[PDB]
């Protein structure tokens, strides 16, 4: 045993505890859908060089 | 000009960057991974990575770092493009509305600058004061980050140390301060500045400098506890802060470089590090807390975790778990456990992220004959290289298959009325019927009431008022669903058997020859309301539903066998609405009506496989816009389903084929399997959403699937592939693969892994008088690191490596062809090498080896020693055509199977590709761009038509056609040349003019022409002509195809207006982005049209289309020009999208 | 023209339109 | 090892350079009155990498260990002193001389905190408060000679003497050269030969600075280093 | 360069875009003459442009004169009007130390002392031509910021001693107010550049 | 090779450092006049050349003769070896012509369609290069020594002139003046150079031994005097002891190298004017007029190609190393210029040759069976103890 990846962080101890090995459960829903903006708003600052 | 189409077939998959952070959410954990020009987000969840957004931009993503401002809620994301531009992102959310927010943007280019050879560098203050960057040697660039003013103001300062390898701002200093490591000619140096703001200068900084190791290349500066940085070489990793220094030179790191590292806790305690050759290392400082209450760094500890994928970055996430970003393989999800695994690792893989990584070389086979080719590549390097097999075609994911045989039908059955959800499969047999209940996933032969196995079925399934029917040939029997009791049968007066039938939730017809019956159902009664004799006897029928239609059909669709015609009748009085007669030889087999999003279509099939499609009028029976379809060559039975929220068809045939509509025009996409003769839908509680699918041996059930969606295969070498080419003849691939072994003791070298070239099922070493007689030996140092060459003899079916081929010691093999040669009936491989020393800056020896493969082993058939390195090979016209260094040599392939050289080419400083049309060459040299020679079959000899004399280094070329010439260049650009038709004077004509300039933004390895889309859509209809596939470092495929003038302008125009109306992130103009860039010149855009642009179009609200096509004026081949409508560019727009 | 056809700022044909014009009447 | 030796086919400190030219330097020579002076151009026979050597000799200066002075009778003629023998011999030479407190006052104020080969009237007047009869006590104490009006370059008394004997030393072993064999001649030979009487500060400390002044080359042979006069 | 916005407001736009003129002069480091006809008030686009270097605490780049604003100025005109200058600045930008070099100056202790106080605190200077001629070096001796030649065609003879006094000023901010810059002869527009922009 | 090209297919090195290294390698094999000669139009000595800064195509060529040529230097031909041809030239019959030695000659920076001169003969001339006409000329009291455009200002087209005089001029294309002069140096002004970082920063060097750096925007006198002691702002600084006859910014503008009279180079960071000490040993420089040399571009290392009397010596700039004398001509260099695109060198002597010096980094490689086709050996290259 190694002692000194015991206490790795916990943040919440539910992430990943339904990480299902079946993946095929995840093969459909696998992706991202593309992000595609159309509304916009004005920038609060501009990068300028002297 | 010319005119050109380039779109992005696979989005680049290599990961260059990743990041950690509350991005989205002060509560949300994010992974943001950096793919070339592609940013993606991912939050961490029960499930692990879930997906949020994905996003583009009009840059190569150089740097990307979480910061958080004081008085930010949330971390804002900064990025720098390599071509400079800036930005600070900042997430937001109105709902389902996720709008990345440009806060701040500009440019930071310097007008000159010699860009460093380290890359560009970008380093966020951790008080957030500043961004530092480093683009160029002697310059720092200082990046204000401040609150009241509305503007941040990019200034620079001088450095004195100009190769500057690693930078790092340091935590726990009043000032910001910067450590770096910096090379002069007295070797590496760590050193310290602070920088003021104020005074827009260096100040001393708080450590003296201090010499390092000579290979030292990383600063990690570790948080304020401990303070200071620890430096990272080849040999030791050694903690600086002020007068404490700590050194320790671990031997388990001097086998390979570390190249990145990440901190694994909040203050320093566990950084990870990742190798070249894929070790994770687990860095783990010691703290004391001294009497006073301070606490300073007692040890440094190096440890070994395992092997992962050869990481281009780490991000640990929650629990456990770490990112392994990938360039050269598979990105991975790992865990960390705590007890060392039975190996002795403590890594172990959760996910796999597929890279297509670096594509070395690729080709297209169309390996089933069917007329839809595939793409085989060399993807990888090192223990990563593999190939990939890349498909274009629906797949489905198999949740049951059994062994039964002769199964001729097919449909879902629920014997509890109870359920929502399935749970009984019905099969009908050559004079028989069986019925299959679905306990779950448990799947058992059963006997249902009412219904009878020994007749033959052609319709059962559920019907209205909680009941069960089932059509044999013998009668229609209706069955009460909860009493599984027979409450009504019919048959014909004179028990003359059905020949057909159809069904739906309410009404029912059977056909006896010509003799038509309908019948509608209802509680515990068959009721024959009509009937009727057709003229001919009858083929196939429907009458599902249509529309609003409660659940009964007003109209009937019939298909007779002796005129060949489809038919719509009104259900109650088979009034004839509508015949079409569709001609040919062959009985229509198969008809279904169905809608496809709010448009009504008749599908009808032929025993020869072709399908005839119609709009059908739900009011008036007629058909319309007649088209036709070649699916395959078996009789196709056609079935709906329904998928998502939208019905969708399937063909059963020898070539499985899918039917839908996008954007009102259908879609046929062939699907990944073999055979299936039957098929139909299923929704059981084991196999929900599914489909049954089945052959004359197989039932298979379940779910497909999503459209159009291209498949990868992988199969692992090992090694690094370099070359691939296909041999019909021998039903193989040979693959050229470098594997790397170590000089052992005994000065002979061992594999570091079992790799496809040391487990063949045959192997051959190669023997040759020419170097060995001719050369003095030559040695290495024990543990140096060789390369050694094999030709790889690889199955087309099994992917199975059938034969290794290993060349002689210090021998590269650098190119592959498979041809005949001369009159020569056999097919061989050929294979062009070099012989590498370490002494010799270019190869002065080679060979050409001809290969022939026969009775499973490799036979050498002909040597010749060259003076060079073979570079390219290509056969041309029975002849072999090679390039040698800077020499260009045409081979005659002689009687007594020898080489004979034919005539040279001289002018080139080195002949790196070769590409051939007739009696052209295309010669892409390594600096003077692109050479057109021809040869003369009247002389025997070359003439160098024209060259292009820009000073362009090459990556790929390709010809388009017999006047275009693509070249790929080393700064991510693409060009065109051509043969200039204006030139008047023997000068103008030599000069090839650049008339395509477009900035790709990856770099292209390999040109190939080919397409993954069915070529038996063969219409003179296509917009768009010629198709050339590349492949790319990034793993990115693309296309570029060629476009009429009149779509050109057209769809240059249609650019012009979406870069108004479509907003970006960064706010890069999309003309800079796409503008022709090297360090010499910068030139916008001309004669290629953004693919990628030009579709995104089908992707925005349809207000924005309406502002888009405002005076448009837009011609649809009558030269009626009209003002465009959007739905003529969506119509153009999709005809684009089914090219790739 | 052999020349001036391709930019490397005012372009050389009208800084040597203003000498000319600048030297003649 | 694999890649990066591909990009192109192309020990002694400034400090042990110093050290040990400065035992090649006849004392009794001057009766110690001159302190041992090594030029510039010997500490890059040594050190051949003269941007290192260049850089060292700077970093010798600020730590305060050696002095270089102007010596004129070439353009590069820079002298190396240690400063704790020009200043011991300085203060020397000054011990009840008339000069001797503006001279006291040089040492210990302005060669403490000045690197420089040369002062200008500026800072001698009100940085450090020189009287202009003082500069004149300095000027005959030879601590300074004048470069221009109200300039001035550090000085070596006596230095006279050696550059005297350097300039008609040089050139006689160079004629050495020019007039042997071929105008070849072997180091180890050179080096054996009764050293003309014009040769009075020695014959290495002569070959040091011909090579250090690329006035000769070097050329390495199997019978050892061999002097030639460069093509030039 | 921020003008404090009542005082903007208060200016026409002619004298707006002559205080940004000003404002380009002072970063090219070069002087000018602001030629305006009399009567479109260009003592008040001096008076806004310098309220403007001393409000913006202008921190000269790269170089010995560290102030941050406006260093000493010195202001040479007829006697006539060295009291409007004096009323307009305590009109427009109070917080300056003006004091006249003169006679009729409220000075009580030897006007070389004077100098000196405006000199170490960064007031202006309110002097004749006259004194310029003739306290020519305790005048030059010190590092005046501004030297602004109202009715500057006062020096518009090369070979006149109050020209050559003007000229020994150290400073590169010279302005040039006149009504007239060339009377007779292009001359004096030679001695005005001359002044304005040596070597030009 | 292969190793490089392997690195860059798998994109294990960025492609920079291919590109870099070869070109590298191929300063590294210059050799005379190997596949090309340039032709002799000039008879007198090659005092300047100036290669086309947007192609690299075209070099302009002036010589004491006063004549102008200009060459073009792609090999439409489709030999592997050919001549350098002369395009036009502004010859003795020409009206225009210089009647005394031509000592610079400048491509306009943003196009080629003009071109300037400067000659012994007092004048500046700006040449219509379609017709070879000149637009304006600018006369001055003095010989003109050298001039230059700044290769980045797009504000101003501003032409520095050193003369014999003390002062150096500035001629305003746009406006046509040349009244402008700026006051600080002693003697002839020798070298002239705008900073390719910075508009306004004009590099000047004179006999006075001194080098100054303006901002010609500025009424103040100029900003830094080089002091090649480092300790003061202008009372007795010198960058050498001798005349400073050449200037060359590095390809970055981060530092100025000089070399003078006293046959030292100098390098200098030109932000501060600090002497960087770098030490060259030895650089031959008799030259009582400017000597134009100049630095690589695009190279892992940068080079300086300096004349060395009647050879080019090749230095590594940071590292002082002397790389290789490259020893074609027969009487003293007095410029030389950098085609980077290539990594050709062409240079001008009083030998009125003008000599290409390029890459030359293997043969074309026979095949053994050829009868008499092959690379042949040539017998000049056999020895003959018979
Ligand atoms: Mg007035």
């Amino acid at each position: 045993m190694a002692d000194f990846l015991k206490g790795l962080p916990v943040y919440n101890k539910s992430n990943f505890s339904r990480f299902h090995a079946d993946s095929v459960c995840k093969a459909s829903n696998r992706r991202p859908s593309v992000y595609l903006p159309t509304r916009e708003y004005p920038s609060e600052q501009i990068i300028v060089t002297e | 000009m010319s005119y050109n189409y380039v779109v992005t077939a696979q989005k680049p998959t290599a990961v260059n960057g990743c990041v950690t952070g509350h991005f989205t959410s002060a509560e949300d954990l994010n992974l943001l991974i950096a793919k070339n020009t592609r940013l993606e987000i991912y939050v961490v969840t029960a499930e692990g990575l879930r997906p949020v957004k994905e996003v583009g931009m009009y840059g190569k993503i150089a740097v990307m770092e979480l910061f958080r401002p004081k008085g930010e809620s949330k971390d804002l994301l900064f990025i720098l493009t390599a071509k400079y531009n800036a930005c600070i992102l900042e997430y937001k959310q109105s709902g389902e509305s996720i709008d990345i927010i440009t806060r701040a943007h500009g440019n930071v280019q310097d007008r000159i600058g010699r860009p460093s050879e380290t890359g560009i560098i970008g380093i966020i203050d951790p008080e957030c004061r500043m961004i530092g960057l480093r683009l160029y040697d002697g310059l720092f660039k200082v990046i204000p980050l401040d609150r009241d003013n509305k503007e941040l103001k990019a200034f620079n300062i001088r450095l004195e140390e100009l190769h500057v390898i690693d930078v790092k701002f340091l935590y726990g200093c009043q000032a910001p301060t910067i450590c770096f490591v910096y090379q002069d000619p007295q070797g590496r140096h760590v050193k310290t500045y602070e920088v003021s703001l104020r005074e827009k200068e260096f100040n001393k900084g708080p450590w003296k400098q201090e010499n390092v190791e000579a290979e030292a290349s990383m600063v990690i500066a570790v948080p304020e506890p401990f303070g200071g940085a620890i430096i990272i070489g080849q040999e030791s990793i050694t903690y600086h802060n002020g007068d404490k220094y700590l050194a320790i030179a671990p031997p388990i790191i001097k086998q390979s470089t570390i190249v990145c590292h990440n901190r694994v806790d909040p203050n320093g305690s566990r950084y990870l590090l990742g190798d070249m050759e894929g070790r994770l290392f687990m860095l783990l400082l010691e703290k004391e807390e001294q009497m006073d209450g301070t606490v300073t760094l007692k040890d440094l500890r190096v440890e070994l975790l395992g092997e992962t994928s050869i990481a281009e970055c780490l991000t640990y996430l929650d629990n456990g778990v770490v990112f392994v970003g990938s360039r050269l393989g598979d990105s991975q999800l790992v865990k960390l456990n705590v007890d060392s695994n039975e190996q002795g690792s403590y890594v172990v893989a959760m996910e796999t992220f597929t890279n297509l990584g670096p594509i070395v070389d690729m080709c297209v086979v169309d390996l089933e004959r069917q007329g839809q080719g595939q793409l085989v590549t060399c993807s990888g390097a090192f223990k990563e290289g593999s190939l990939r097999i890349i498909r274009n075609g629906i797949g489905i994911h198999e949740h049951a298959s059994i062994d039964l045989p002769g199964i001729k039908g097919l449909w879902p059955l629920r014997s509890d009325p109870n359920r929502e959800t399935d749970d009984t499969l019905v099969l009908s047999f050559v004079g028989q019927t069986r019925v299959l209940m679905l306990n779950g996933e448990e799947v058992e032969e059963t006997e249902l009431m009412g219904f009878v196995d020994d007749q033959q079925t052609f319709f059962c399934g559920n019907v209205a008022h909680q009941q069960l029917i089932q059509i044999t040939s013998a009668s229609v029997r209706l069955v009460s669903q909860e009493p599984k009791a027979l409450v009504s049968e019919w048959k014909e007066p004179q028990a003359k058997n059905i020949s057909v039938a159809s069904c739906n939730s309410s009404q029912v017809v059977v056909a006896v020859g010509r003799a038509l019956y309908y019948l509608q159902i209802h509680p515990q009664e068959l009721r024959q309301i009509s009937h009727t004799e057709m003229e001919h006897e009858v083929a196939c029928l429907d009458i599902t539903p249509l529309g609003d239609s409660n659940g009964l059909s007003p109209l009937c669709a019939i298909g007779l066998w002796t005129d060949i015609s489809a038919r719509i009748l009104k259900l109650p009085s088979f009034e004839l609405l509508h015949k079409e007669m569709l001609g040919g030889e062959i009985i229509p087999r198969s008809i279904l009506m169905t809608t496809f999003e709010s448009s009504h279509y008749l599908l009808c099939a032929l025993g020869d496989g072709a399908l005839f499609y119609f709009g059908l009028n739900i009011e008036t029976g007629l058909l319309s816009d007649r088209k036709k379809v070649t699916l395959g060559t078996q009789p196709t039975v056609l079935r709906t389903f329904r998928s998502l929220s939208t019905t969708n068809v399937f063909a059963c045939s020898d070539r499985p084929t899918v039917i839908y509509s996008s954007n009102h025009k259908l879609v046929f996409s062939n699907v990944n399997l073999k055979e299936v003769n039957y098929m139909c839908p299923l929704n059981s509680d084991g196999y929900p959403d599914s489909l049954a699918l089945a052959n004359n041996s197989t039932l298979t059930i379940g779910t497909i699937d999503e459209i159009q969606k291209l498949h990868i295969r992988t199969v692992p070498l090992y090694e690094s592939p370099r070359k691939i080419c296909y041999q019909e003849v021998s039903q193989c691939f040979g693959v050229l693969s470098s594997r790397i072994e170590v000089q052992d003791t005994s000065g002979g070298t061992t594999a570091l892994r079992p790799s496809a070239s040391t487990q063949a099922l045959s192997s051959s070493v190669s023997s040759s008088k020419l170097f060995s007689s001719s050369t003095a030996p030559h040695e290495t140092s024990f543990g140096e690191e060789v390369e050694v060459h094999n030709l790889l003899i690889i199955d087309q079916h099994t992917f199975e490596v059938l034969h290794a081929h290993q060349f002689l010691q210090n021998e590269y093999a650098l190119s592959l062809v498979s041809c005949k040669l001369g009159k020569d009936p056999n097919t061989y491989f050929i294979v062009g090498t070099a012989m590498v020393y370490p002494e010799e800056a270019e190869p002065k020896q080679g060979r050409i080896v001809v290969f022939q493969y026969s009775d499973g082993k490799l036979q050498t058939v002909a040597e010749k020693e060259v003076k060079g390195a073979v570079y390219s090979m290509v056969e041309f016209n029975g002849k072999l055509l090679a390039s040698i260094n800077s020499t260009v040599r045409l081979y005659e392939w002689t009687t007594e199977k020898e080489l004979r050289t034919e005539c040279n080419h001289y002018n080139n400083i080195m002949a790196l590709y070769l590409k051939t049309k007739g009696d052209f060459i295309l010669v892409g040299d390594l600096m003077r761009s692109v050479l057109l020679l021809a040869y003369k079959p009247m002389e025997g000899n070359f003439e160098e038509i024209a060259r292009d004399f820009n000073p362009n280094w090459m990556s790929a070329v390709e010809i388009l056609d017999d006047d275009n010439f693509l070249g790929a260049e080393n700064a991510f650009n693409l060009f065109v040349c051509q043969k200039d038709s204006a030139a008047t004077t023997d000068e103008e004509r030599q000069h090839l003019q650049e008339v395509g300039l477009f900035h790709l933004g990856e770099f292209v390895n390999v040109f190939c022409h080919g397409s993954l889309v069915m070529q038996n859509l063969g219409e003179t209809s296509t917009p768009t002509q010629g198709s050339v596939l590349f492949g790319t470092v990034n793993g990115m495929i693309g296309l570029v195809t060629s476009l009429s003038e009149s779509w050109y302008n057209l769809l240059l125009d249609m650019q012009n207006r979406l870069n108004k109306v479509i907003k970006s992130v960064g706010k890069i103009e999309h003309s800079f982005w796409r503008s022709f860039h090297t360090e010499r010149k910068t030139e916008p855009a001309t004669g290629f049209i953004d693919g990628d642009l030009i579709e995104s179009f089908l992707d925005i609200s349809r207000p924005k289309m309406q502002e888009v096509v405002a005076n448009l004026q837009y011609d649809d081949g009558s030269g009626m020009k009209r003002e465009a409508t959007a739905d003529d560019l969506i119509k153009v727009v999709e005809e684009l999208t089914r090219i790739h | 023209s052999r020349f001036g056809k391709k930019r490397n700022p005012l372009a050389s044909s009208s800084l040597l339109a203003k000498m000319r014009a600048r030297n003649h009447l | 090892h694999h890649l990066i030796p591909e990009t192109f086919g192309v020990p002694g400190s400034a400090r042990a350079a110093v050290s040990e030219l400065m035992q090649l330097f006849p004392r009794g020579l001057f009766e110690d009155a001159l302190p041992p002076i090594v030029l510039r151009s010997q500490v890059y026979s040594l050190v051949p990498d003269r941007t290192v050597a260049d850089r060292q000799l700077k970093e010798l200066q600020e730590q305060g260990e050696i002095r270089i002075v102007q010596l004129g009778f070439d353009l590069d003629a820079h002298g190396i002193i240690f400063t704790e023998d020009y200043r011991t011999r300085v203060l020397k030479a000054c011990d009840g001389r008339p000069y001797a407190g503006a001279v006291q006052k040089f040492l210990a104020s302005v060669l403490p905190a000045c690197g420089d080969l040369s002062f200008q009237q500026d800072q001698m007047t009100q940085t450090f408060g020189f009287r202009d009869s003082e500069i004149t006590h300095l000027v005959n104490a030879g601590v300074l000679t004048v470069r221009d009006a109200g300039s001035w370059w550090l000085a070596v008394p006596g230095a006279g003497r050696f550059i005297k004997y350097f300039v008609k030393g040089r050139q006689a072993v160079l004629s050495m050269v020019r007039k042997a064999k071929y105008r070849e001649l072997l180091l180890s030979e050179l080096l054996g030969r009764r050293a003309p009487v014009v040769v009075r500060l020695g014959l290495t400390y002569h070959v040091h600075d011909l090579i250090g002044a690329q006035l000769v080359d070097c050329i390495s042979t199997t019978s050892g280093t061999l002097l030639r006069l460069p093509e030039t | 360069f921020k003008v404090p916005g009542f005082l903007f407001k208060k200016l026409f736009k002619y004298q707006q875009t002559g205080v940004r003129w000003l404002w380009e002069l002072h970063c090219q480091q070069a002087g000018g003459i602001l030629g305006d006809e009399m009567g479109l008030g260009k003592t008040i686009q001096i008076i806004a442009f310098l309220a403007g270097l001393s409000y913006s605490k202008i921190r000269t780049r790269g170089s010995n004169y560290r102030f941050e604003g406006l260093g000493p100025t010195v202001i040479v005109c007829p006697t006539t009007v060295m009291h409007q200058w004096v009323k307009e600045f305590h009109t427009w930008w109070p917080p300056f130390r003006v004091a006249i070099l003169h006679e009729t100056g409220s000075y009580t202790h030897k006007k070389e002392k004077l100098i000196r106080d405006v000199a170490h605190c960064h007031g202006i200077l309110i002097t004749s031509y006259s004194y310029i001629r003739l306290m020519q070096d305790d005048i030059s001796r010190y590092d005046w910021h501004y030297v602004i030649l109202d009715e500057g065609h006062k020096i518009r003879n090369p070979n006149a001693a109050v020209t050559l006094a003007c000229k020994q000023f150290r400073t590169p901010h010279r302005i040039i107010l006149s009504g007239s810059p060339m009377q007779n002869n292009l001359r004096e527009l030679w001695s005005l550049f001359d002044f304005i922009f040596p070597g030009k | 090779m292969l190793g490089f090209l392997s690195a860059r297919q798998t994109g294990l090195e960025d492609p920079l450092r291919l590109r870099r290294a070869e070109s590298t390698r191929r300063v590294l094999g210059l050799e005379l006049n190997k596949d090309r000669d340039v032709e002799r139009i000039h008879g007198g000595g090659i005092n300047t050349l100036d290669i086309e800064p947007v192609e690299g195509r075209y070099m302009l060529s002036g010589g004491s003769d006063g004549v102008i040529v200009l060459y073009d230097l792609e090999n439409s031909s489709r030999q592997s070896y050919y001549t350098c041809k002369a395009v036009c030239s502004i010859g003795r019959d020409h009206p225009d012509v210089h009647r005394y030695s031509v000592e610079t000659v400048q491509w306009y920076p943003h196009d080629t369609g003009m071109f300037t001169s400067s000659s012994f003969d007092k004048t500046l001339k700006v040449w219509d290069t379609n017709t070879l006409q000149t637009a304006d000329v600018f006369n001055f009291e003095e010989t003109v020594y050298s001039h230059h455009m700044s290769p980045v200002s797009t504000k101003h087209c501003l032409v520095a002139v050193g003369t014999r005089g003390p002062k150096v001029q500035l001629c305003d294309l746009k406006s046509g003046s040349c009244s402008h002069i700026l006051q600080g140096h002693r003697q002839e002004i020798l070298a002239v150079s705008w900073s390719p970082r910075y508009d306004y920063i004009l590099a000047t060097a004179s006999a006075d031994s001194r080098v100054k750096l303006w901002d010609v925007r500025r009424a103040s006198g100029c900003l830094i005097t080089l002091d090649q002691h480092n300790g003061a702002v202008e009372s007795a600084n010198t960058a050498h002891n001798g005349k400073v006859n050449g200037l060359c910014f590095t390809s970055d503008g981060l530092h100025l190298l000089t070399v003078g009279t006293d046959n030292r180079m100098r390098l200098w960071n030109s932000s501060n004017g600090e002497n960087t000490l770098v030490n060259y040993g030895k650089v031959c420089n008799n030259s009582k007029k400017g000597l134009k040399f100049t630095v690589s571009c695009g190279c892992s290392s940068e080079f300086v190609f300096v004349p060395y009397g009647s050879t080019i010596a090749v230095y590594t700039v940071y590292s002082g190393e002397q790389i290789t004398m490259l020893k074609g001509h027969y009487k003293t260099v007095d410029c030389c210029v950098f085609q980077s695109n290539f990594q050709e060198l062409y240079s001008g002597s009083r030998d009125c040759n003008i000599l290409a010096w390029v890459p030359s980094l293997y043969e074309p490689v026979p095949d053994d069976d050829e009868t008499t086709t092959k690379s042949q050996l040539n017998p000049a290259f056999e020895d003959a103890w018979s």
